[PDB]
């Protein structure tokens, strides 16, 4: 028997570095990580805080949102209301 | 919480991959023929069948000599309930 | 009787264009009209990898039909036996066409070889007919060139291998006379 | 034990090979001299026992000659066969009768010329035919029968 032969790091070193590197989480999920945007400072704000929401009407904009969902700060196109802010 | 090891990195990182340090822990480590022939007619006199194997077990002498001893005076049964056995 | 030229028809074939154990089950289906597979197996002590292209090729030349019998004795075992049985008028048939194919091949080679017409190129390694050598001459040439590589061809066939030809048409005969006449025996009665 | 003076004394007149004596044989056998071996070998009809002076006879098969070949040959037709063991014990050298009964009169299958070619003992009439030109033989091979019922339509056809 020996330890460097039973007990792998490769399978948790590949694992993390996969999930993390690329945008699957594992095709179940995808989209999950995204390259930072650094054209501003409120553009990092407002991209650190965004929240998503996988594909009643769930695009519009519901009244249990008060406080917590920005009414306003939305994108526009396909993805229209199923992104978030805090 | 989980405790951070603060020490030089390097000492782990050696003890990581090849540290020229193995074992240092038990687990999962795991003749003539004519007397051979009345030994072989004894061994008939206790009983009549046995493995080849069983008396390569018994005998405890060089093999070959044991399997030419066998091929002279017994017959080898390879089926039945007394497969692979000279009687 | 004519069961019997049947019988030494199909010995005269396979004995003579085959090897020895493909009339070792032939004579071993002549015998038994019905021979399973484990008795030719115990019977030639043969493997089942040699037993294979045995039958496979008794099968191919259409001599002999094989017949998958069932069986549920004592153990209540499925125990399958392909028996082998001879068809004659299948067997008769393929020994004829294929004579005739022999035939047929062995004088169309003769043709050939009686009248050099193409040329061959050495140095591309293709064929040039008489046709395409009377379409490739020039006028400040006195030889055939080759588009592929503009030189002069060597002219194909020759009288001599003619004469292999015919001794293969005579000896061909020579050997398939007392078949023929085995095959004209036995068509008299269609059996 | 005496039953290994028994297997020992038919394995000693077995490398004999010829009948001797019943006292001359326990005479080369020195120590086994005793009457239980001599009355176990009138029991067995491995090697037979001729009541006439020492007689000592050996069986597999006494076919040593083509003819009781030929013999031992028709004695197996529709059943099984033997080996090479028995023939060549019998007979020495029987591969080169073999050779020499041209045309089924002794038939073999040659395996490997490294092995002392493990035999077979069948015969039928011919068998030769070995005049068959390879060429023929390459041109019987190459021909494709067409399956089915097309075969006979294409021989009715041709007329035949
Ligand atoms: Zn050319």
């Amino acid at each position: 028997f020996n330890m460097k032969l039973a007990i792998n790091a490769k399978t948790i070193t590949s694992g993390l570095k996969y999930a993390l590197a690329t945008g699957n989480w594992g095709s179940s999920r995808a989209g999950v990580s995204q390259v930072l945007n650094r054209y501003t400072y409120s553009s990092t704000l407002s991209h650190l805080r965004r929240t998503n929401t996988p594909i009643a009407k769930p695009r519009q904009l519901h009244n249990t949102h008060w406080g917590l969902v920005c009414p306003a700060e939305t994108p526009e196109g396909q993805a229209c209301g199923l992104v978030k802010n805090l | 919480r989980i405790t951070t090891l603060d020490e030089t990195v390097g000492v782990t990182m050696s003890h990581t991959g090849m540290s020229m340090r193995s074992d240092n822990s038990n687990f999962l480590k795991v003749m003539p023929k004519k007397e051979i022939l009345d030994y072989l007619f004894k061994l008939f006199d206790e009983y009549d069948y046995w493995s080849l194997k069983g008396l390569k077990e018994r005998t405890r002498q060089p093999e070959a000599h044991l399997k030419e001893c066998l091929d002279k005076v017994a017959t080898l049964v390879k089926k039945g309930p007394y497969a692979f056995k000279y009687t | 009787p004519i069961d019997d030229i049947v019988k030494n028809l199909l010995k005269f074939v396979v004995r003579g264009f085959y090897g020895g154990s493909f009339v070792l089950v032939l004579d071993a289906i002549l015998f038994h009209s019905v021979l399973a597979e484990d008795d030719l197996k115990q019977l030639l002590s043969i493997n089942k990898t040699e037993l294979g292209p045995l039958i496979a090729r008794l099968r191919s030349d259409r001599l002999i039909s094989i017949h998958k019998q069932r069986e549920y004795p004592p153990n209540s075992k499925s125990v399958e036996r392909v028996y082998y049985y001879v068809k004659y008028p299948h067997a008769i048939d393929a020994i004829k066409w294929k004579v005739h194919q022999v035939v047929q091949r062995l004088k169309d080679d003769l043709d050939k070889n009686s009248e050099p017409n193409g040329y061959m190129c050495p140095i591309c390694l293709t064929k040039y007919t008489q046709l395409e050598a009377v379409q490739l001459l020039n006028f400040d040439r006195t030889e055939f060139l080759c588009s592929l590589c503009d030189e002069p061809l060597v002219e194909d066939d020759s009288g001599k291998k003619n004469k292999e030809k015919q001794d293969k048409l005579n000896r061909l005969m020579d050997q398939i006379q007392p078949i023929i006449d085995s095959l004209k025996k036995i068509d008299d009665s269609r059996i | 034990h005496d039953s290994s003076k028994l297997l020992w004394a038919t394995e000693y007149i077995q490398k004999k090979g010829k009948p001797v004596l019943v006292n001359e044989l326990l005479d080369y056998l020195s120590m086994k001299k005793d009457d239980k071996v001599i009355e176990l070998l009138k029991k067995l009809d491995r090697i037979e026992f001729d009541p006439k002076k020492g007689t000592f006879k050996y069986l597999t098969y006494d076919v040593h000659s083509p003819s009781e070949l030929l013999k031992l040959l028709r004695s197996q037709v529709t059943f099984k066969g033997i080996s090479c063991k028995d023939l060549k014990d019998g007979w020495p050298q029987c591969d080169e009768t073999i050779n020499q009964l041209e045309e089924d009169s002794k038939i073999l299958v040659l395996r490997t010329k490294k092995d002392k070619t493990p035999r077979y003992v069948w015969y039928n009439s011919g068998g030769n035919l070995k005049c068959i030109d390879e060429e023929f033989v390459k041109m019987w091979e190459n021909v494709q029968l067409p399956q089915f019922a097309e075969l006979p339509r294409k021989l009715q056809d041709l007329g035949l």
